């Protein structure tokens, strides 16, 4: 049980789930500065 | 609204240093976040309400 810490000091399954939802929320706020074919992307200019 | 720039939220004094020829900063994700008064020349932070 000692070898154990020796193999930590593994984890990629938990930080790919922080990984996708960090870059589902960085991609959404990231498409607000699309204009999609429109004469500006923001709606009071 | 700052000599073009507008917007909403409060105004507080930052601790940024801008180059000596830069108006305003961004963040990540390119959103305004400081803006230099042209009158005093100080850097102030933009936070949302």
């Amino acid at each position: 049980i000692g070898k154990i810490q020796d193999s930590l000091s593994a984890l990629g399954k938990l930080q790919d789930v922080v990984n996708h939802n960090a870059q589902a929320l960085n991609t959404l706020v990231k498409q607000l500065s699309s204009k999609f074919g429109a004469i500006s992307s923001v709606l009071n200019d | 609204n700052f000599n073009g720039l507008t917007g909403t939220g409060v105004l507080t004094e930052s601790n940024k240093k801008f180059l000596p020829f830069q108006q305003f900063g961004r963040d990540i994700a390119d959103t305004t976040d400081a803006v230099r008064d042209p009158q005093t020349l100080e850097i102030l932070d933009i936070t949302p309400c």
